[PDB]
């Protein structure tokens, strides 16, 4: 944004956000199976109590 | 829904400015596209006349 | 210059240590191509290199 | 494809295929995981029962 005008960098921006957008949903989706392993293991905790 | 015509005359070199982002001569204080414009720019030699 | 080199011997003047303005270079348009690369023209101005 | 010819029209398609198909696939990554947490409560039912 300081070096390049609009249309030039709306193509180097578009792909930074490609590239995070798609490092954010990796993380998420990572997360949402360990919460899943981590629920699981609650469930167990609660039995054993 | 509408159509207008912008008419205007400048050197065969310069006629490489007038496309969406774009600047210099004419595009910076003459006459400027926008960045999402939709039409067609037609020009041809004049210097018949 | 008053003459240039022969593109076989093309010559590297070192520019450093000093204030430039690249809108008298774009601006002024005696020129004809004036192709920026990784940097705009425009924000040119307005970095240090 | 009711606007811009072939080649021009791909690159714009290319563009519409590849955010609808990340969209399809993060749908069907998190019904797979939704299926797994009912696929565990449906166990947890079996015991019960």
């Amino acid at each position: 944004l300081s070096r390049l005008d609009k249309v030039e960098a709306e193509v180097q921006i578009d792909r930074l956000i490609t590239g995070r957008l798609q490092s954010l949903q990796t993380y998420v989706t990572q997360q949402l199976i360990r919460a899943a392993e981590i629920r699981a293991s609650a469930n167990l905790a609660a039995i054993k109590m | 829904t509408n159509v207008y015509a912008d008419s205007f005359v400048i050197r065969g070199d310069e006629v490489r400015q007038i496309a969406p982002g774009q600047t210099g001569t004419i595009a910076d204080y003459n006459y400027k596209l926008p960045d999402d414009f939709t039409g067609c720019v037609i020009a041809w030699n004049s210097n018949n006349l | 210059a008053t003459r240039f080199a022969s593109v076989y011997a093309w010559n590297r003047k070192r520019i450093s240590n000093c204030v430039a303005d690249y809108s008298v270079l774009y601006n002024s348009a005696s020129f004809s191509t004036f192709k920026c690369y990784g940097v705009s023209p425009t924000k040119l101005n307005d970095l240090c290199f």
